[PDB]
């Protein structure tokens, strides 16, 4: 699920509480994007490795 | 759930974000609230019911 805003190059992909579809995943496909903006609140829920 | 009396329903102790969940279903006919399980929540909402 996307509990926070994909946000890249000023364009909106996914809000706020929505479900990722294949349709969405299609539109990341064809955008060529490999940098959005992520929020502090999901750094804490990672595992780091070394 | 069935109730006994028929009058006004009000919502007590109800806030969005933290207790309950409105979700839009990508079909037009549902459009319902969900009420979020009382593990995965916050710390602050523990005692909110």
């Amino acid at each position: 699920t996307a509990s926070f805003d994909i946000e890249a190059n000023g364009k909106v992909y996914v809000e706020k509480g929505r479900r990722i579809t294949a349709r969405h995943i299609r539109q990341l496909e064809k955008d060529d994007v490999k940098l959005i903006e992520v929020p502090v609140e999901y750094i804490a829920g990672k595992v780091v490795a070394k | 759930v069935i109730t006994e009396v028929s009058g006004f329903v009000r919502f007590t102790d109800m806030i969005d974000g933290q207790t309950i969940t409105r979700q839009t279903d990508e079909l037009t006919g549902l459009s319902s609230l969900v009420v979020l399980d009382s593990a995965e929540r916050t710390a602050g909402g523990k005692d909110l019911r």
